[PDB]
DNA sequence: CGCGGGGGACAGCGCGTACGTGCGTTTAAGCGGTGCTAGAGCTGTCTACGACCAATTGAGCGGCCTCGGCACCGGGATTCTCCAGGGCGGCCGCGGA
DNA sequence: TCCGCGGCCGCCCTGGAGAATCCCGGTGCCGAGGCCGCTCAATTGGTCGTAGACAGCTCTAGCACCGCTTAAACGCACGTACGCGCTGTCCCCCGCG
């Protein structure tokens, strides 16, 4: 993950990243700082709680 | 929960604990002997704690109970319920 | 060639980190299993609250860290740097335990 | 405060450390003192 | 043929003799005027009774002999037959001092 | 004058013999003398404090007992 | 849990000297006495000097909720250290006349 | 015997490189302390007592010295043997997957 996020430092970086549900839940602290445009949630039935 | 949980203080855990003492190398038999030392100290504390709990007409053991259990050790510095 | 650090090189910055950071270093659930398994023998089916567990681990951690520092002092006194059984027993005996 | 502040206040004061230092520090940790023969 | 015992055995016989006999190892008057000197700086014009000083000498002798025993145990820990300054400082420091 | 040196080198040699040491270093004698000075000063500052409090010019056995009580020594016999 | 390995634990033997033990001869304490006087100490005493509840009281708390701080990476030369060539401590050896 | 020279070439210094630094901000979040109730024992007043040092005898042994009689200390000279120095060995847990 450190190797993956080393290149995350550059602005105008990868147009999109893919991270799963519980990985986002765990790395929310690392992810909350960056600003994004389009968030896509899959099978919103599992996120119903 | 009640069977062979003495390994809760694991060998990497003991190595990390010895890192705080300022040691470069930890021998193989260090882990189980310090485990036995921890067992002895914990048993000594909890014997007094449970005896106090029986004296106090209480079924549950509180933190202040083990505070008094360690009180007669003879230092009694800061901490919860001091 | 791989950037293989010599033994004792990472330790500098590592002790720089963990001397300032002040979090725990032992798995919690195995520890509560341990305290239970030692409690049932003294008193079965104890209704453990959320408290009276972290204090025990903090106390034992402080005691063992002091013992480990004393053992390191004894090892340096023994004209060496590593830990051993004799260093631990000497440190414990000289501590009155 | 973080209890690290409590530990620093205790150990940086000679009289506090000389008085008593064995019973648990409430989440304050310790001051790991290193030697000059370990690190290369 | 001069009768000169090998070093070490007469030390053992001296140890045995000092074990059987439990008399004071320091003369009374030396301790007397040493205490007088060390009390001169604290408060002037202090007179010492006949008692209260043998107690001081016996307490000092007993605790210092205990320190010597701990020091010798740490010397055996160091695998040698000689007492050393680091031995004494380890004995003192690990005893909560 | 120079009364701390009244404790002789053979006296410290015998004292270290009581400690079970075959060969004793030369600096060990003066180190033992120094730790003895520290021991006596630590005891006797408290003894003098108690003497001054006790409204008595004479240092009594109970005075020494009370001085030793605080420092954890807790001697037996004299003034028990 | 596994492996490379390398700095570090542990031992064998010479050094030599550093205490240790056996020669004489002290410096100052232990004991007998003493003559006193100087500190330690309870009794008439009597007073002042502490304790506790009426009228008030203030003062710190019992409970919430804002917001200037906690946590740490985008953002990163330098610090911290590790590892490959160059000139070198020179070392040293061997051979015609 | 000079010394020219050539070789074993491998080691501190230098240049290149790997990971972290501990703040600048972003975003998000976090329970201290003053504020409607309060309460409640504190603070003076009056009574009660009482005992604890001010004298005062007391009493008793401290103590400093006068005058003998040794006791471990002290220096020295040799023994020796074991910590330490120097060196060699092996080893097994640290760093990393």
């Amino acid at each position: 993950r450190k190797e993956k996020r080393k290149g995350w430092n550059k602005p105008d970086a990868f147009h999109v990243c893919i991270v799963s549900y519980q990985l986002v839940v765990q790395d929310q602290h690392s992810f909350k700082r960056k600003r994004w445009q389009y968030m896509v949630l899959d099978e919103a039935h599992n996120i119903k709680n | 929960i009640l069977r062979d949980n003495i390994q809760g203080i694991t060998k990497p855990a003991i190595r990390r604990l010895a890192r705080r003492g300022g040691v470069k190398r930890i021998s193989g038999l260090i882990y189980e002997e310090v485990r036995a030392v921890l067992k002895s100290f914990l048993e000594s504390v909890i014997r007094d704690s449970v005896t106090y709990t029986e004296h106090a007409k209480r079924k549950t053991v509180t933190s202040l109970d083990v505070v008094y259990a360690l009180k007669r050790q003879g230092r009694t510095l800061y901490g919860f319920g001091g | 060639k791989p950037h293989r650090y010599k033994p004792g090189t990472v330790a500098l910055r590592e002790i720089r980190r963990f001397q300032k950071s002040t979090e725990l270093l032992i798995r919690k659930l195995p520890f509560q299993r341990l305290v239970r398994e030692i409690a049932q023998d003294f008193k079965t089916d104890l209704r453990f609250q959320s408290s009276a567990i972290g204090a025990l681990q903090e106390s034992v951690e402080a005691y063992l860290v002091s013992l480990f520092e004393d053992t390191n002092l004894a090892a340096i006194h023994a004209k060496r740097v590593t830990i051993q059984k004799k260093e631990i027993k000497l440190a414990r005996r000289l501590r009155g335990e | 405060i973080i209890p690290r502040h409590l530990q620093l206040a205790i150990r940086n004061d000679d009289e506090l450390n000389k008085l008593l230092g064995n019973v648990t520090i409430a989440q304050g940790g310790v001051l790991p003192n290193i030697h000059q023969n370990l690190l290369p």
